[PDB]
């Protein structure tokens, strides 16, 4: 339930092949971007690190919970179907 | 006359296991309509 990583924003690049080690089965990769992941106060800092780096981009919208409407008295309404039939 | 030497609750030694619920049925018809929540139950 923890939301502290959910507040900057990241960069990271596209997933690119890994192989088995013949030797002993080891995850091997020939791309050297892909432990690379940076991380930026806003999308505009993202996006203009993106920029002068030459990189194309996709940029998500941040996903933000909305806010909900919670009433413990409703769990035992007179009428409506949220009463709760345990607790 | 007034006496205060004997004990005047002996009719619950004569109850039995259906007494409470045979005296539920009998006061049935003395009750008011009871209220409704307007639907059959909460899953309804």
């Amino acid at each position: 339930s923890g939301v502290n990583n959910t507040k900057k924003w990241k960069m990271e690049f596209d997933t690119r092949e890994r192989w088995e080690n013949p030797l002993m089965g080891w995850a091997s990769t020939a791309d050297p971007l892909s432990n690379l992941v940076l991380t930026f106060s806003t999308k505009e800092d993202a996006v203009a690190f993106a920029e002068k780096n030459g990189w194309s981009y996709d940029v998500e919208e941040r996903k933000v919970p909305k806010p909900k409407s919670k009433s413990y008295g409703a769990n035992f309404s007179w009428n409506k179907r949220t009463r709760v039939s345990t607790k | 006359p007034f006496d205060n030497t004997t004990y005047k609750n002996l009719q619950h030694h004569d109850y039995s296991t259906y007494t409470f619920l045979d005296l539920n049925l009998d006061l049935s018809k003395f009750r008011m309509p009871q209220p409704s929540s307007g639907r059959e139950s909460p899953r309804h």
